[PDB]
């Protein structure tokens, strides 16, 4: 028996009571890039190479808007691991500052 | 001014830098263990 | 008093420097930053970076003074420095000869535990779970990794175990709200506790590892999110639902190692977990199972697999320009039909969903001013010329996509 | 024998049916091959885990060996014999059909990682807790009617996925 | 360049080992046995480990939890201490005695392969007290000895008597000669 036991149980305490802990944030939710897209999202051939040439990390997309007729097409995207890696690298290396928008 | 406080992540710098960095990297190590397979061979 | 020196003060008392930390912890770099990745610090931004420094414009990295002090005193630190003891000792007897000593050095190891790191980091309940979300994306992704020489196998077949575990609770108790497949992965929504978690699920190929990425960064992070999540699927199943952990069927195990194995035993309010119910589902060969079954089991429906065979039956799933057998008896989807009918929840008609024709968009579920400009000042002309051009920016962007739409329409 | 099974390299699978010609040639490789009767679940995780295809590159590079991240790849290259995606090799492959030998020589063979993998300190304790474990999970019997030995595949390859 | 005080000694004390004229009773170490002959002693030597604190311990709470509830041979190991080694020889009972060639007073073991040569033991000086001390479960052991063995590795050991008596004693007949450390 590892970690088999309740360790919260009645547990009302927030940790948000010092300023000085910077919730995480939560990443943004995904905004119409999926596998059968409306094809207007799917990028023009100039900018396939212009989005290429730009450096990443001061970058919109992560990734090119594909357009896919059936869900066996979708390939395994390549660029997976790098994403978790880099938000992994965004939590304790990136600098957290409290904002007002 | 009707503002909403939240937190924000700055940029992490360097990491531009750093990716070609470790990509250059790796590949050095490679080709460096290839070349000790050949001498290895020499022995 | 006498004259106080200058860059001691304020900011310089509140920070610290990287530096400054790794050697007040006389610790290395790597579990510095193992223990800053457990405890959840993290570089924070003075007022003055400069006051912060002792006068010094630098690149420069400033963590909470009272932060790292109070890291000093905790058990992992010192369970770190065991390992590192335990490391030469065993190096001693193995670069030795002896072998039964060394045999004997890891039966007597004990090593750390991130029970209490996790009590101190999420008090309560409803805070862990609203980590959670950026936790189920680590322990996913590993799930569909190929094991390395940099991560084990016992690793990757631990963090799939806990996957399974994660999935059969939400299936079980009926806790889905949005689903959204992309070229990413899938991405699903759920109200755990009423507070609505998000995760992602990538696609069940092979995955192209890079030599770029630091896979030992990731085994920390994988490391924390693995007992955070031992911690909370316990709370989960021992409050409102199951024993903890359940049993596998080594044959279930054997045909599937997915979701319809994996039995558990114990001993609604909303329209996505109503849906489904008497509904007989034949997912054929075409289809990717996995993403897809839990679905199906989560709202209310069965599943009858073609994998499983290597009735009750009212709809198949298959994807195909060219469907062989057409029966009277079953209704013919492709999958968006499905993705559909969770979103909405209303059960979306089947004839725009037929097998060999074009899918629906998929749709994710988420003058005088000129002139009266002269008044304002520079710290209100800056602001108010940024919020236009953001504006325009956005405007714009909506211009191209009707353009687009236009440009398209016509063909 | 093993140019024809394509395992020149170590640490790498291959799937084949066995029959009353294959058993003969399985006896003279026996020292060098470890051999077993897969479940569905070993050969569906091992192909959704690892696969290679050898095809064209951009325009003009041949010998990129890419993955098995594709389904309308399976398409270009297989298609017509009835096989459109990669749960359909795997049907073919846990089930003895047609197009088994099409797809058996499209995933040629398969990239199983290492035991332990390390040459260090807890890696060489545990290589060598294994490497003894091996005299005991295996025989070399040497002789004319050597038995032929057979494991357990969903153990062995929980330890190699 | 400015190194430490002790380093500066060692260094010192190195170079003071190779430049003066030393005694022929020293020098007759480091004319030590070759890297083959010394891979096939430790070869015979490992397979007579004395059996370490935690075996020993184990087992004889085995023959415990066995026998107070519901015949074996002398077992053989590898023999150690100094006042036991020049026991042995002289009883005689030493076939095949390792010495040391680095011992901190170097005074303790000089008598030793001179001492062999009289009572007509075959020795042999191998090189470093840490590699005898691995095959003994110290950190240093200045001698080890070989009594009594396993009819398995008799053969063997009598042809590693032979082979130390062609390979050491025979090339090295003018060590009894020749003061050492004329290097100029």
């Amino acid at each position: 028996e590892n970690y088999q036991y309740d360790l919260w149980g009645d547990s009302t305490e927030t940790n948000d009571h010092v300023m000085h802990l910077r919730a995480p944030k939560l990443p943004p939710p995904t905004n119409e890039e999926s596998y059968n897209p409306p094809e207007e999202y799917l990028l023009s051939p100039e900018e396939k190479e212009a989005w290429e040439n730009t450096e990443y990390s001061e970058r919109e997309r992560n990734f090119i808007p594909q357009k896919y007729s059936a869900l066996r097409k979708v390939p395994g995207y390549g660029e997976s691991i790098r994403e978790r890696f880099e938000r992994s690298l965004d939590l304790y290396l990136a600098p957290r500052v409290r904002k007002n928008k | 001014l009707n503002s909403n406080p939240e937190i924000l992540l700055r940029k992490r710098r360097n990491a531009d830098r750093t990716r070609i960095e470790r990509q250059e990297l790796a590949k050095k190590k490679r080709e460096e263990q290839i070349k000790k397979k050949r001498s290895n061979k020499n022995k | 008093m006498r004259i106080k020196k200058k860059n001691t003060r304020g900011n310089a008392r509140n920070f610290i420097t990287r530096s400054q930390a790794v050697r007040k912890l006389q610790v290395s770099l790597a579990d510095f930053r193992r223990l800053c990745i457990f405890k959840g610090i993290y570089p924070r931004e003075p007022r003055n970076k400069k006051k912060a420094n002792k006068g010094s414009t630098a690149p420069t990295t400033f963590y909470y003074a009272k932060d790292i002090q109070y890291l000093m005193h905790e058990p992992v630190l010192a369970k770190f420095r065991e390992h590192k003891t335990f490391a030469r000792k065993l190096t001693r007897a193995l670069g030795r000869g002896e072998v039964s000593s060394a045999k004997r050095l890891e039966e007597n190891r004990d090593s750390y535990t991130l029970d209490h790191i996790i009590k101190e980091r999420y008090p309560s309940f409803p805070d862990a779970i609203r980590d959670i979300d950026d936790a189920l994306n680590m322990l996913f992704l590993f799930s569909n990794l190929p094991s390395t020489n940099q991560v084990s196998s016992k690793i990757i077949n631990d963090a799939q175990k806990i996957c399974n575990q994660w999935l059969a609770y939400v299936a079980k108790e009926r806790l889905v709200r949005k689903v959204f497949v992309s070229i990413k992965g899938v991405y699903y929504q759920a109200n755990i506790k009423g507070e609505e978690v998000r995760w992602l699920v990538p696609f069940k190929f092979p995955e192209n590892i890079p030599s770029d990425v630091d896979f030992r960064i990731m085994l920390t992070f994988l490391e924390f999110y693995s007992t955070l999540l031992h911690f909370v699927l316990y709370k989960l199943y021992t409050d409102s639902g199951l024993i903890y952990p359940p049993k596998l069927d080594l044959k279930k195990d054997k045909i599937i190692s997915g979701l319809s194995s994996y039995i558990l035993e114990s001993r609604y309010d909303s329209p996505v977990a109503s849906l489904f119910s008497a509904f007989v589902f034949y997912v054929s060969r075409e289809v990717p199972i996995d993403i897809l079954e839990f679905l199906i089991l989560s709202c209310g429906g069965n599943v009858i697999s073609e994998a499983a065979m290597d009735s009750k039956v009212t709809h198949q799933i298959v994807d195909r320009p060219v469907l062989k057998n057409k029966v009277a008896g079953r209704t013919y989807i492709q999958p968006q039909w499905i993705f559909d009918c969770i979103n909405k929840g209303e059960l979306v008609p089947a004839n725009k969903y037929l097998p060999g024709e074009a899918l629906p968009p998929h749709l994710s579920p988420w003058e005088e001013k000129k002139l009266k400009m002269i008044m304002m000042s520079n710290k209100q002309k800056k602001l108010y010329k940024k919020m236009k051009y953001s504006n325009a920016k956005k405007e714009e962007q909506a211009e191209n996509l009707k353009k687009k739409k236009k440009q398209i329409a016509k063909q | 024998i093993l140019s024809l099974l394509r395992l020149v390299e170590t640490n790498t699978g291959v799937f084949v049916k066995l029959t009353k010609n294959v058993y003969p040639l399985l006896k003279v490789i026996a020292p060098y091959v470890v051999i077993g009767k897969p479940s569905l679940s070993s050969i569906r995780s091992l192909i959704q885990k690892r696969g290679r295809i050898i095809y064209k590159g951009e325009n003009e590079a041949e010998p990129h060996e890419i993955v098995l991240n594709d389904n309308n790849i399976v398409e270009e290259q297989l298609g017509d014999h009835g096989i459109i995606c990669v749960e359909d090799i795997i049907h073919e492959i846990a089930t003895m059909g047609e197009s088994f030998s099409v797809c058996n020589f499209f995933l040629q063979p398969f990239k199983l990682n290492r035991e332990v993998s390390g040459f260090g300190s807890l890696n060489r304790l545990r290589k060598i807790k294994q490497r003894e474990a091996e005299s005991r999970t295996r025989q070399f019997s040497n002789a004319a009617t050597a038995p032929v030995i057979e494991v357990d595949i969903d153990s062995l390859l929980a330890k190699l996925n | 360049v400015k190194w430490p005080e002790y380093v500066r000694v060692q260094r010192q004390k190195k170079i003071l080992s190779i430049r003066l004229k030393v005694p022929p009773t020293i020098a007759q170490f480091q004319y030590t046995l070759d890297r083959n002959t010394a891979a096939e002693t430790f070869k015979l030597f490992n397979k007579y480990r004395p059996e370490t604190a935690a075996e020993k311990k184990e087992r004889l709470t085995k023959e415990a939890a066995a026998v107070a509830e519901g015949a074996s041979p002398k077992p053989y190991a590898v023999k150690y201490g100094l006042n036991h080694v020049v026991a042995l020889i002289e009883n005689k009972k030493a076939k095949l005695v390792l010495i040391a060639n680095d011992v901190d007073p170097i005074e303790l073991v000089v008598f030793l392969p001179a001492l062999c040569k009289k009572m007509g033991v075959p020795y042999a000086i191998v090189k470093g007290k840490a590699r005898l001390g691995t095959l003994v479960n110290q950190k240093t052991s200045a001698v080890a000895a070989l009594t009594e063995v396993r009819a398995e590795d008799e053969a063997a050991l009598a042809k590693l008597v032979s082979t130390i008596d062609a390979n050491f004693a025979d090339k090295y007949d003018e060590v009894k000669k020749h003061w050492g450390g004329g290097i100029l």
